[PDB]
């Protein structure tokens, strides 16, 4: 009976509480304002839309049932494979959105006139359009695999259903493979090279012009442009590794202290993972004055 | 035990 559920401490429920509180509430005003204020600004509002769907989706129900010392799931079978949609989606939006921007200010800042010839802003309006649809079109499969399963021995306890996988663990662990693959490694690696070789122009600038701020104002940008690659690894490697141990390890072993520390890393992984659509506005803030002055007054 | 909570 007591089988299916999880010993992770009521203090450690209780902070996490409090993290996922503090940063829904810094998260949902900063994208907020941000969406509010408004071809760069289309992508950085999508991104901004896509922060702040993800924490209003995954954060609630997560926090209830997922992130907490409770095992037994009550959304419903199809409730269990509309969360991980959803949670899907916004995590694939906000890689491409990401991507995407990064690939905008590329070719903004090293090639200006046919980056306005090609990304006209109906063109930029509907390349983020379709880059919302390929993140929900990516999001299907987990629709038929998150299901609710009676877990219990018995087969009928009071908290038998939970949302766990359905299939047979060799799809679930290639399908997660894939996940890991098309929503990190592909952006990693697109934002890290346009970063680096934008960050790299930004430093030929400085060393050709070497002004009061201008160098500041250059070398502050690099700055950022380089942090955003460090915080998106930071945040988004330990989710992606999670997943992937939960997919690939075998029974054998598995162990009281490995199941135990699984449930402890969720909470951290998790933690990362909301940090990142709570820091995308305080970069937005540090980078440019202007923007900072409208986000204030707004 | 196997965790369930993807
Ligand atoms: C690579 O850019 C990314 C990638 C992923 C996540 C966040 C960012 C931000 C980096 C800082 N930032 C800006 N960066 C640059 C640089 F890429 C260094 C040239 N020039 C800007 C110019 C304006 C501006 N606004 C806030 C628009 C306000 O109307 C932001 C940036 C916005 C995107």
């Amino acid at each position: 009976s007591s089988e299916l559920d999880v010993n992770t401490d009521i203090y450690s429920k209780v902070l996490v509480t409090a993290v996922y509180l503090a940063l829904f509430v810094v998260g949902t005003v900063g994208n907020t304002v941000t969406a509010f204020t408004l071809t760069v600004h289309y992508h950085l509002g999508s991104l901004a839309l896509s922060d702040l769907l993800t924490l209003l989706l995954a954060m609630p129900v997560e926090l209830y049932n997922f992130i907490w010392v409770h095992h037994p799931w009550a959304f419903g079978d199809a409730g269990c494979r509309g969360y991980y949609f959803l949670r899907d989606a916004c995590t694939y939006a906000t890689a491409l959105n990401v991507a995407s921007l990064s690939v905008e200010r590329y070719l903004a800042i090293c090639h200006p006139f046919k980056a306005k010839t090609l990304m006209s802003r109906s063109r930029t309006k509907k390349f983020i359009s379709a880059i919302w649809l390929a993140s929900a079109l990516l999001a299907v499969p987990m629709l038929f695999t998150m299901g609710e399963q009676n877990r219990s021995a018995d087969g009928q306890h009071a908290g038998g259903l939970v949302c766990t996988p359905t299939i047979h663990t060799a799809t679930v662990k290639v399908v997660i493979q894939v996940n890991t693959f098309m929503s990190f490694i592909f952006p990693m690696v697109v934002i890290s090279v346009l970063n680096t070789i934008i960050a790299n122009k930004l430093t030929v600038m400085v060393r050709q012009a070497a002004e009061p701020g201008r160098v500041q104002a250059l070398r502050h940008g690099v700055r950022v442009l380089r942090a955003v690659v460090i915080a998106f690894v930071v945040c988004w490697l330990p989710y992606h590794v999670r997943r992937l141990m939960f997919c690939y390890i075998s029974d054998e072993q598995w162990t009281p202290f490995l199941y135990d520390f699984y449930h402890y890393f969720y909470m951290v992984t998790n933690a990362l993972f909301y940090v990142s659509s709570t820091i995308n506005p305080i970069l937005y803030n540090l980078v440019s004055a202007n923007f900072r002055h409208i986000f204030l007054a707004t | 035990r196997r965790p369930y909570i993807l």
